[PDB]
């Protein structure tokens, strides 16, 4: 589950990754 | 076993009767037996039953089996979710008019997939099971839960008197299963994100075209996601209530996170923050949903009700977020 580091916060604050 | 007796002998009402052709459809008032019946009507009216030599007896057992393999104690991710998804999926192909755009092998696969995309879901996200070192995480690499949901689907199809696929040539069977795997995996939100960009552009640039083998199977992923969270496109009173279940299940996980994991849960699963629900809903709809249902309508106009109902709920959550 490797995504662009800019995405990471939004991704996590929703249940994803 | 009597459940099978009673089911495999009841009349399956028409799709009109069952209002399963509707994007605005609700299960709240249906019994268990009724939902199974709808399912059968689904398979029937998609011609799956006749074109693949399915025996009423077998299909019934199978359906029942899937039903019993969703956990009752689990708040949102129970059988009624698999069911509401498959009905959305069904509505998409009929009223949304997509059937006319893909093969019988694909339709069968989508339906079977939609039904079992969350089998044995234990009310907890991929993130959690990974971070808690569940043995399932040791077993599977990426898309952990979704790999499991499929391991299950397949286990059931190989069960005796459940081979609803028994009628398929070995080549058919072989590729159906391939598509089903792809479908179930696609319901991993992480893949939806790591792939949707691609697809949003072919749309944007008026370049998107089904004929293209690859362009198609991408879209098939996008369609899965589309139905998997169709709940967000429901009339307010329904969206209201189903958001109540997602709510609880999340909070239930949040509890585990600070009780066994000793970490702080994201706010979305932080039971205490129940008053920040609506904005969290808004941000999610913005981030995940509108984006996608828009796309889907460009592909098929008759699928607009989904987009309409979506932004309509976004409207009402936003209002609430402002108390
Ligand atoms: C395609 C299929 C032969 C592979 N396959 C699989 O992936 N899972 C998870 C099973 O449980 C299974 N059982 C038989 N074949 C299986
Ligand atoms: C490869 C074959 C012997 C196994 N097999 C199977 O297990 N199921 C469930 C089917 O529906 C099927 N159709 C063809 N072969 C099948
Ligand atoms: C499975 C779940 C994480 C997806 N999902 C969903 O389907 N609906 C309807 C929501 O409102 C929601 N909010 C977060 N995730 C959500
Ligand atoms: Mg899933
Ligand atoms: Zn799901």
């Amino acid at each position: 589950e490797a995504f662009n580091h800019l995405e990471l916060h939004e991704l996590a604050q929703y249940g994803i990754i | 076993t009597r459940e099978l007796q009673s089911l495999a002998a009841a009349v399956v009402p028409s799709a009109q009767t069952l209002k399963i052709t509707d994007f605005s459809f609700s299960d709240f008032e249906l019994s268990d037996l009724e939902t199974a019946l709808c399912t059968i009507r689904m398979f029937t009216d998609l011609n799956l039953v006749q074109n693949f030599q399915m025996k009423h007896e077998v299909l019934c057992r199978w359906i029942l089996s899937v039903k019993k393999n969703y956990r009752k104690n689990v708040a949102y991710h129970n059988w009624r979710h698999a069911f509401n998804t498959a009905q959305c999926m069904f509505a998409a192909l009929k009223a949304g008019k997509i059937q006319n755009k893909l093969t019988d092998l694909e339709i069968l696969a989508l339906l079977i997939a939609a039904l079992s995309h969350d089998l044995d879901h234990r009310g907890v996200n991929n993130s959690y099971i990974q971070r808690s070192e569940h043995p399932l995480a040791q077993l599977y690499c990426h898309s952990i839960m979704e790999h499991h949901h499929f391991d299950q689907c397949l286990m059931i199809l190989n069960s005796p008197g459940n081979q609803i696929l028994s009628g398929l040539s070995i080549e058919e069977y072989k590729t159906t299963l391939k598509i089903i795997k792809q479908a179930i995996l696609a319901t991993d939100l992480a893949l939806y994100i790591k792939r949707r960009g691609e697809f949003f552009e072919l749309i944007r640039k008026n370049q998107f075209n089904l004929e293209d083998p690859h362009q198609k199977e991408l879209f098939l992923a996008m369609l899965m996601t589309a139905c998997d969270l169709s709940a967000i496109t429901k009339p307010w009173p329904i969206q209201q209530r189903i958001a109540e279940l997602v709510a609880t299940e999340f909070w239930e996980q949040g509890d585990l996170e600070r009780t066994v994991l000793q970490q702080q849960p994201i706010p979305m699963m932080d039971r205490n923050k129940r008053d920040e629900l609506p904005k969290l809903q808004v941000g999610f709809i913005d981030f995940v949903c509108t984006q996608l249902y828009e796309a889907l309508t460009h592909v098929s106009e008759d699928c607009f009700p989904l987009l309409d109902g979506c932004r309509k709920n976004r409207q009402k959550w936003q209002a609430l977020a402002e108390q």
